[PDB]
């Protein structure tokens, strides 16, 4: 025997049978590969001395300098109808 | 009931020639479903966990154990189905799946020597039973001498086999050096704190556990599974898996090992890991049948582990058996035959499967999401209970391995359903053969009960909490 | 001219042109 | 309930033919009777689970009888 | 606590990841592929002894040092530890930036597993299982896995802290009319 | 105790440390078993129990057919082959 | 009669219908309508002066398994609504005829898997809503996420598989997360439910914990900093009812759960882990919308949009206050209404007729496409939060509770206000400006079809932006329950 | 921002980082049974190693446990490097 697939199988194309409508854009070539580039950036990003200053700075430093203003200022202001002379602050 | 099989079969067998031979495995077939149904109340018995010995005290019946045996039952009647219903009655499904002559009487011994590992009380019981579960699964391995690739399967199995019988009676030896004892029963609280065992039992733990591809003496098993036609490959991956864990969890031998902590972190990684690259269908399921192993050792370091071991061991063999089964049927569908064992063995010849039969692909979603732990499916259930063991008896660092081993996993378990929902040219529009009966109605069973089954787990736990409790 | 964030894209074009840039507006 | 219990183990049934005709790649009804053998199959299986439960609620409630 | 000796627990760790690889040494040696010999071992062999040495040294050292420097028994240290190993792995391949990252990962992985307890294996009697859980009774202490239908407001002021809506007293009782 | 360890050891590291043929791993594997054998009849003596010949001769009867099935197998891997070369399995 | 035969008359009349026309999509926004109406009767039956959970059904009990249970004794998954509930699930009524009616001639392969799965997901996120204990919630939490990926790989743009991919992975990773704070709930109290949760206080030490848990999970799913990044590229490889579901509903189940699970338990781990929430959602409304002002790709904007408004949102309810709660709410709401339209916009409508999604290419609608420069206009302004919209209201309570909370960062996130104007002006100019491309032809303007979904979202958000305290009827409960101030 | 960040270091701490790391750690984790040309010799040497190395693995965290640590990361790195 000759181990083949059955012969009782019949086989066809595949028309998804979608109406081809006319051509309503003019691709240019350029343009489409400027999205790939954009959009696959992803995949050929590098590490170097100015990645690295942006990186570290959106996820060190700005993050722990708003870290630090939200733990100093927890619960200190509450000034809810508060009058002249009296303190805005519940710390000093 | 098994015996009065083994024992009529050889002498039916040898009254019969070779072309009979499907008609007998059908016929022990119907006979395992008779007394599955027949004489499955006995779990009466076993009320309040009532446990009984046996043939001295060298047999143990409990819930558990039952409950195991009719599982093996359950499985052996699909498997038997796979050798005794031809799918297409075509001479290339002639050739490429017909059962041998003494095939039948060597998966019954192997239910033998399942059976008599996890029932065992006494470790004499336990060699004997294991040399027989091995034993036949080196001759099953190699009765289709036909094929190069598994002559070299079994020879390498026995050998490695072997050499962990040889670790096992090493380790009862000094067991019984020290106390004079082949019986756990022998053992206590008192004897644990007193006596430095630890080193003596996790020796017996491991020359159990390396026969199931346990890290990292995987290769070798995964070798053999890939090599090996694929109606064995469905049988070997899973009954010896069973035995010896459902040995290894009922003997609380292993409470709170460092050792076993190590090395099934290590099977999680390496099975999640090395089973990405993969390109055959065989090894990516071996690799997941070696992290789901995984899974279940986390739970041999419990002391309660007997729910979770028993979701997880069912819906693993039934995920296990339907997966295997989809991937039989998927071969009339694709457009090479590799072999006349193996036909199928790239993932990349399942490509188009859902414009030629969708409904199959719809099953080894299900299948595939149950695999992962998506929920309603079964999975999810499954891999519930085993964090909520281990969460309560304080493995934190394995949880969130756990965790990740099942992120990875599912990369390699969705490579078969992304390129089965993949476009293909050359589709089936229509075929006048047809797919056997009590093959599409036992896969639509096993896919049924891996989606609905979640419906009568309450169910379940009312008779768990009366029965094993 | 390549200013400084333009010249700083250059390891990553790998096969794209690595145009001088010149505003529409001049 | 029981009545319940049937129905709806026969339902799981009638979606076991029913996938199966449709993994043969047949139309859904091609041979009807398997529905209802496929029916009165699984609602034993959802009867027998039915008797299971009855029984050990049962003995639950003898354990709290006899305390 | 109880102070660290550094180098004492470092010359273990070093003698002992020097044996670990000659081991290593002499099974590549075994496994490999092409003709080989004796002289092989230390040869060929892809940096096996210095990967482990370098690795022990760097992680006792470091886990000893700021645990007598935090003067603390904790997580944190396991992450100092980690992170210099990660160092020293990650030198081997010559760049800096796989060298940051080889440290900072492998830091937050031994990090957390000091988090845990440090251990692959379990307590057993602070787990849930051999402990009290549930209800508390009567008034007592609640401890970690106990439950509370009502806890006390003392408690949690000192938990929490004073402000951002927390006090004392209730708002209304405190601003009640002496009447 | 020494001799059935010492013949155990050797007869794994030979079984390990073979570069040549694959007879010399059957009969380390026949000769591990005798060493198990000789630790626990030595231990059975020692206690003057009967449960160490016991597993003793269940040994030798499993070790036997183990041998058989073994050389089945080599005989189906020849049928094959037809040489049973330094290297292969 | 028999509940049975009344479901066996359904199934048949189906069975019909589906063998004489060999389409379901009739069937189906039948029953998407038949849904909407008997919702609405629920509300009419619903009484606002109870803060009990009504018309509860358990299911899956251990007596009666497939029907509903009347025991002493509950071991199964229940269900029921409150005020909270019912309201987005008016939302979700709402929207899945329209995900339904925005995909009616443009899908031609298979187009009954389409409109299944379309249903399945909108009905598990529908049943999401009535769950009343943690195990239910989670297991129609992580259901959609086989429907997604297999409605994403075969109806997607080019890069599907990446996008389903992602969708799986990520959203599996926060939920498995999520699971393992359910399970040490679920070992701990013994219980699971969301009727009588709050009362049992655990120890802070666990409610820490516990909390990390719930809050990974949420990080993934609303999304927010730094796990921002799977949302534009599922939203943007997605069919059209992909990215409608998800933008309107399967996002605000992360603020659903937050008020389910999250506050009510673990109210002392809330107010002590506030401000590092602060931090994650102020960098996630800035970042988001500065890393907007560079794309290229229109779907993707709206997208980045959707995590700006979501992390507004996330200050407000997690502000301890109840123009908080109230806020965030309806930014939920709004946000339902007005981002589906974009996405309609952008991915039913120009995509259909151009089949791409790059700006440089679009430019002059209004001169041929006038309707469709209004309508952009329109949802432009209502997206960034011009007032009389819903996108307004709930960003101003919002930012009074920030405020209040911590100052400070409820301020430095009024910026929102100008940086979601810039990253949807920046578009809107190019689209409706200019002369038209040369590189598009001319094509017809706005279908029937499309302006009636248009302008059911739009009346919509006029409502909620014109008179927003109806929606306090159901609400002003919630408004107090979740508020742990002494 | 929206390229070294968005696109950059939050997609290597995920699907970019992700996959090259796991593109290694398999192609190393699977060449390490490396010869073919006998399978039953390096199993056999992999028996032996593993004994050895658990032996004496519990023999230091035995004495101290927090010196067997290290000797786990490198062996991870020797697997999966
Ligand atoms: C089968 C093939 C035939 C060949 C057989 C060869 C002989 C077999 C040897 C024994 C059996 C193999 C054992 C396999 C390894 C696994 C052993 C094991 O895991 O036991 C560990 C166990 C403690 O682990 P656990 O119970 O999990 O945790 C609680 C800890 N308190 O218990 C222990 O704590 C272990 C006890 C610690 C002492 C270990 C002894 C090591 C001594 C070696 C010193 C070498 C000298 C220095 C180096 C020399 C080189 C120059
Ligand atoms: C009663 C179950 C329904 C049934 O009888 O199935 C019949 C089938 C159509 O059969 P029909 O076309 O009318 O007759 C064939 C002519 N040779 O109709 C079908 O195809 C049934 C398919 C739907 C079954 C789904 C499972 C129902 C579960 C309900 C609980
Ligand atoms: C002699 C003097 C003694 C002095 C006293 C102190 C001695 C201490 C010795 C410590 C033990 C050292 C053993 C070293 C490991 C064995 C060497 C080795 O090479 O292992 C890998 C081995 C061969 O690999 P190779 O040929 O190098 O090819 C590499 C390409 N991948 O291939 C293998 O398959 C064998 C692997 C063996 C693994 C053993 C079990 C390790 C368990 C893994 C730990 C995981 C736990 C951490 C998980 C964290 C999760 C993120
Ligand atoms: C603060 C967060 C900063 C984020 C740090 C992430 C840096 C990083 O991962 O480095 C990537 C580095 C490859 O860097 P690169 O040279 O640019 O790319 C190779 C192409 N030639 O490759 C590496 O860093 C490799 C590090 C591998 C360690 C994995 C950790 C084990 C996980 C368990
Ligand atoms: C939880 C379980 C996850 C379920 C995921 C659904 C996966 C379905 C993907 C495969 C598929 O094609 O679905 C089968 C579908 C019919 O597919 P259809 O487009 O109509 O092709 C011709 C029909 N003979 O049949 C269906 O309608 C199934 C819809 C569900
Ligand atoms: C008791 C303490 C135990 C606790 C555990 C401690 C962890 C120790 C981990 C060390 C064990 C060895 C594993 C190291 C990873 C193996 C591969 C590797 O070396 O990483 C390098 C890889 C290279 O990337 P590239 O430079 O582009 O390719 C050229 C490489 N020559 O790098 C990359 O691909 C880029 C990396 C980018 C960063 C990705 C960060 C992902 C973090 C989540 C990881 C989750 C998956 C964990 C996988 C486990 C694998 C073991
Ligand atoms: C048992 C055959 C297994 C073969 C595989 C088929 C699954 C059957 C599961 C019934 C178990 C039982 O009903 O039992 C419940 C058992 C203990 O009860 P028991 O002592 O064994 O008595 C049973 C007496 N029977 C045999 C006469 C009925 O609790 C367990 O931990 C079982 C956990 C199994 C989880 C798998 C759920 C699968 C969904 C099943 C939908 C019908
Ligand atoms: C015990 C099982 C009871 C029968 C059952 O419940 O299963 C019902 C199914 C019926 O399947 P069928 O498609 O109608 O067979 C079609 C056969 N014709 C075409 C000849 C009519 O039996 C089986 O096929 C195998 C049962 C396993
Ligand atoms: C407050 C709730 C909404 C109130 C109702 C507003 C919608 C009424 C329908 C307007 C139709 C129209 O304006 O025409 C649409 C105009 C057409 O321009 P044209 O004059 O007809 O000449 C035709 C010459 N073309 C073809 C060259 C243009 O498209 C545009 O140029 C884009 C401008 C949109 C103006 C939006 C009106 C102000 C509403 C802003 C409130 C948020
Ligand atoms: C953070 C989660 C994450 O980052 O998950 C994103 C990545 C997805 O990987 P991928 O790119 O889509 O794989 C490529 C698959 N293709 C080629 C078939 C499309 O998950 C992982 O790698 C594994 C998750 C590890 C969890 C820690
Ligand atoms: C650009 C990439 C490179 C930069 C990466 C930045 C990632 C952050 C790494 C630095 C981590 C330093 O983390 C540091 O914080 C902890 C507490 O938070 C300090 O440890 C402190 O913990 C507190 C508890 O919170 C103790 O009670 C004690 O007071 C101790 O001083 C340690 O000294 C150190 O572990
Ligand atoms: C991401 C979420 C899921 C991640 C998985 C981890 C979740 C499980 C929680 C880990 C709990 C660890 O908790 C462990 O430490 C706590 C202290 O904090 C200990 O709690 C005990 O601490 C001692 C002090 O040492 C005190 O007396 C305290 O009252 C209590 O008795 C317990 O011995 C143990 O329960």
């Amino acid at each position: 025997v000759e181990l083949k697939p059955s012969s009782a199988i019949q086989r066809g194309p595949l028309n998804k049978g979608g109406w081809d409508a006319p051509h309503a854009l003019h691709n240019d070539g350029a343009i489409d590969r400027y999205a790939h580039w954009r959009t696959f950036y992803q995949e050929r990003f590098k590490y170097t001395r100015a990645t690295g200053k942006s990186t570290l700075i959106f996820l060190v430093a700005f993050p722990a300098l708003i870290g630090y203003v939200a733990y100093q200022s927890e619960g200190l202001f509450e000034f809810a109808g508060k009058r002249r002379g009296e303190s805005v602050t519940t710390r000093g | 009931m098994l015996i009065l099989a083994i024992i009529s079969l050889i002498t039916f067998v040898s009254m019969s020639k070779l072309s009979d031979n499907r008609a007998i495995i059908r016929l022990i077939n119907i006979y395992l479903i008779l007394v599955l149904v027949l004489d499955s109340f006995l779990y009466l018995l076993f009320l309040n966990n009532q446990t009984y010995t046996v043939m001295g005290e060298l047999l143990i019946f409990n819930s558990f154990t039952f409950y195991i045996d009719m599982l093996i039952y359950f499985i052996m009647i699909v498997i038997s189905s796979l050798y005794g219903y031809n799918l297409y009655n075509n001479n290339l499904y002639k050739t490429l799946f017909e059962p041998k002559k003494e095939l039948i009487i060597l998966f019954l011994i192997n239910i033998l020597g399942a059976l008599l590992i996890v029932h065992s009380n006494d470790f004499i019981t336990l060699f004997v039973a294991i040399e027989l579960q091995s034993y036949s699964i080196y001759l099953i391995t190699a009765i289709y001498n036909s094929s190069y690739k598994a002559s070299k399967a079994s020879m390498l199995y026995f050998f490695m086999g072997g050499i962990l019988s040889i670790l096992i009676a090493y380790s009862i030896n000094t067991y019984y050096s020290v106390l004079n004892s082949y019986t756990l029963h022998s053992l206590d609280s008192l004897i644990i704190n007193t006596l430095d065992l630890n080193l003596i039992l996790i020796a017996l733990s491991l020359g159990l556990l390396f026969k199931i591809g346990i890290a990292p003496l995987h290769k070798w098993l995964i070798s053999i599974y890939e090599n090996t036609p694929i109606l064995i490959t469905i049988y070997i991956s899973l009954i010896p898996k069973i035995s010896i864990l459902s040995y290894l969890v009922l003997s609380n031998i292993s409470i709170n090992s460092l050792v076993i902590s190590i090395l099934a972190i290590l099977t999680l990684l390496v099975g999640s890991v090395g089973g990405l690259l993969q390109i055959k269908i065989k090894r990516l399921l071996a690799f997941s049948g070696l992290t789901n192993a995984g899974y279940m050792m986390l739970l041999l370091l419990l002391n309660n582990n007997e729910f979770s071991y028993l979701y997880y061991i069912t819906q693993y063999s039934i995920s296990h058996l339907a997966i295997f089964m989809i991937i039989i049927f998927s071969i009339y569908y694709i457009n090479y035959i590799n072999n006349q064992y193996n036909p199928i063995i790239y993932v990349n010849q399942l490509k188009g499967l859902i414009h030629d039969n969708a409904y199959l692909v719809l099953s080894m979603a299900i299948v595939v999401f149950s695999f992962i732990g998506i929920p309603p499916l079964l999975g999810f259930f499954g891999k519930l209970n085993i964090l909520m063991s281990i969460l309560n008896n304080g493995y934190y660092f394995i949880s969130i391995v756990l965790i990740v081993a099942s992120l990875i996993s599912a990369l390699y378990y969705l490579y078969l359903l992304n390129v089965s929902i993949q476009d293909k040219n050359n589709i089936l529009i229509n075929s006048n053969e047809t797919v056997s009966s009590v093959l599409s109605y036992i896969l639509s069973s096993l896919i049924i009960l891996i989606t609905f089954g979640f419906i009568y787990n309450s169910l379940i736990i009312d008779i768990f909490n009366v029965y094993f409790n | 001219i390549r200013a400084s964030f333009d010249k700083a894209e250059e390891p990553m074009l790998g096969d794209y042109p690595d145009i001088d840039p010149f505003p529409a507006q001049l | 309930a029981l009545f319940t219990s049937l129905v709806g183990a026969s339902g799981l049934g009638f979606a076991t033919k029913f996938l199966s005709n449709k993994i043969r790649l047949k139309p859904a009804g091609y041979y009807p009777l398997g529905y209802v053998f496929s029916g009165v199959a699984w609602a034993g299986l959802g009867l027998v689970l039915h008797n299971v439960h009855q029984h050990s609620l049962e003995v639950l409630e003898k354990k709290k009888t006899a305390l | 606590f109880h102070p660290y000796n550094t180098l004492g627990l470092a010359t273990q760790s070093a003698m002992v990841g020097l044996g670990a690889g000659v081991v290593a040494a002499a099974a590549r040696n075994s496994l490999a592929t092409g003709p080989r010999n004796i002289l092989t071992t230390f040869s060929k062999s892809g940096g096996v002894v210095t990967i482990f040495t370098g690795a022990s040294i760097a992680y006792v050292f470091t886990y000893c040092s700021a645990a007598n420097l935090r003067e603390r028994k904790d997580g944190w240290n396991h992450m100092w530890a980690g992170a210099a190993t990660g160092a020293v792995l990650g030198a081997r391949t010559k760049l800096v930036p796989a060298f940051i990252g080889w440290t900072v990962l492998c830091g937050a992985a031994c990090g957390l597993f000091g988090w845990t307890g440090a251990r692959f294996n379990a307590d057993r009697k602070a787990s849930l299982e051999q402990s009290p859980k549930g209800f508390v009774q009567e008034d007592a202490h609640q401890t970690f896995w106990e439950v509370v239908h009502r806890r006390p407001l003392s408690l949690t002021v000192e938990q929490l802290g004073e402000g951002r809506g927390i006090n004392a007293v209730p708002i209304a009782t405190a601003t009640e009319a002496p009447n | 105790m020494f001799i059935g360890t010492i013949i155990l050891v050797l007869s794994f590291l030979g079984f390990v440390f073979n570069r040549r043929n694959i007879i010399l791993a059957f009969i380390c594997l026949e000769t591990m078993l005798l060493g198990i054998n000789l630790i626990l009849l030595r231990n059975s003596v020692l206690f003057d129990d009967i449960s160490g010949s016991l597993f003793a001769i269940v040994i030798i009867i499993l070790a036997g057919v183990e041998s058989a099935i073994g050389l089945s197998l080599l005989v189906s891997y020849y049928r094959l082959r037809g040489v049973i070369n330094s290297y292969g399995i | 009669m028999f509940l049975t035969s009344i479901l066996l008359s359904s199934l048949y009349l189906f069975n019909r219908i589906l063998a004489w026309q060999g389409n379901v999509k009739h069937f189906y926004l039948f029953a998407s309508n038949l849904l909407l109406l008997f919702i609405v009767v629920l509300y009419i039956n619903f009484n606002t002066f109870s803060n009990s959970f009504q018309f509860n059904f358990e299911l899956f009990n251990s007596l009666n398994p497939f029907g509903l249970s009347n025991s002493d004794i509950s071991n199964g998954l229940l269900f029921g609504i409150d005020g909270l509930s019912l309201t987005f699930i008016l939302l979700t009524v709402l929207l899945i005829p329209l995900t339904l009616l925005g995909n009616w001639y443009n899908i031609n392969f298979n187009s009954n898997l389409y409109y299944t799965l379309v249903l399945a997901i909108g009905l598990v996120i529908l049943l999401n809503f009535w769950a009343l204990d943690y195990i239910s919630f989670y297991i129609l939490f992580e259901a959609t996420l086989p429907l997604l990926f297999i409605l994403i790989h075969i109806y997607g743009s080019s890069d599907s598989e990446r996008a389903s991919f992602y969708v799986l992975m990520f959203t599996l990773s926060g939920s498995l997360f999520m699971l393992l704070s359910i399970v040490v709930i679920s070992i701990v109290l013994n219980t699971t439910n969301f009727i009588n949760h709050n009362l049992f206080v655990l120890s802070l030490d666990l409610q820490t914990i516990i909390w990390l848990g719930l809050f990974i999970a949420i990080m993934v799913k609303t999304p927010l900093f730094p796990i921002h990044v799977w949302l534009p590229v599922v939203h943007s490889e997605s069919p059209l009812a992909g990215s409608m579901i998800l933008a309107g509903l399967i996002l605000k189940l992360a603020l659903y759960a937050i008020l389910r699970l999250l506050l009510p338990l673990l109210c002392e781990a809330q107010i002590l882990y506030t401000p590092m929430i602060y931090i994650i959602s102020l960098l996630t409304i800035i970042l988001t919308s500065l890393a907007t002002l560079r794309q290229i790709d229109l779907k993707v904007i709206i997208a980045y949009s959707s995590i700006s408004h979501m992390g507004i949102a996330i200050l407000g309810v997690c502000s301890n206050t109840s123009l908080g709660i109230y806020g965030s709410i309806v930014l939920g709401v709004a946000h339902g209404f007005v981002s589906p339209a974009l996405f309609l916009i952008v991915g039913g409508i120009l995509y259909d007729r151009y089949h791409i999604r790059i700006v440089n290419y679009y430019k002059g609608l209004t001169t041929y496409m006038p309707q469709l420069a209004t309508y952009i206009i329109i949802l432009s302004f209502a997206n960034i939060g011009t007032p009389l919209t819903g996108n307004f209201t709930g960003e101003f309570l919002s930012l009074q509770g920030g405020f209040i909370r911590n100052p400070i960062i409820g301020g430095i996130s009024c910026i929102s206000v100008l940086l979601a104007a810039i990253y949807q002006l920046k578009l809107t100019n190019k689209l409706t400006g200019g002369i038209s491309s040369i590189y598009m032809h001319r094509t017809n303007d706005v279908t029937i079809r499309e302006k009636f979904i248009m302008n059911i979202l739009i009346i919509s958000t006029l409502i909620i932006g014109i008179c927003p305290q109806i929606m306090y009827n159901l609400l002003y409960w919630t408004v107090n329950n979740y508020i742990y101030i002494i | 921002i929206a390229h070294h960040v968005d696109k950059g270091s939050l997609y290597r701490l995920g699907p970019v980082g992700i996959n090259r790391l796991l593109n290694k750690a398999s192609y190393n984790v699977i060449n390490l049974s490396s010869n073919t040309r006998s399978s039953l010799s390096m199993n056999s040497m992999l028996i032996l190693i593993t004994i050895v190395s658990l032996l004496l693995l519990v023999l230091v965290m035995n004495v101290n446990f927090i010196i067997v640590i290290p000797v786990l990361i490198s062996i991870l790195y020797i697997l999966f490097s």
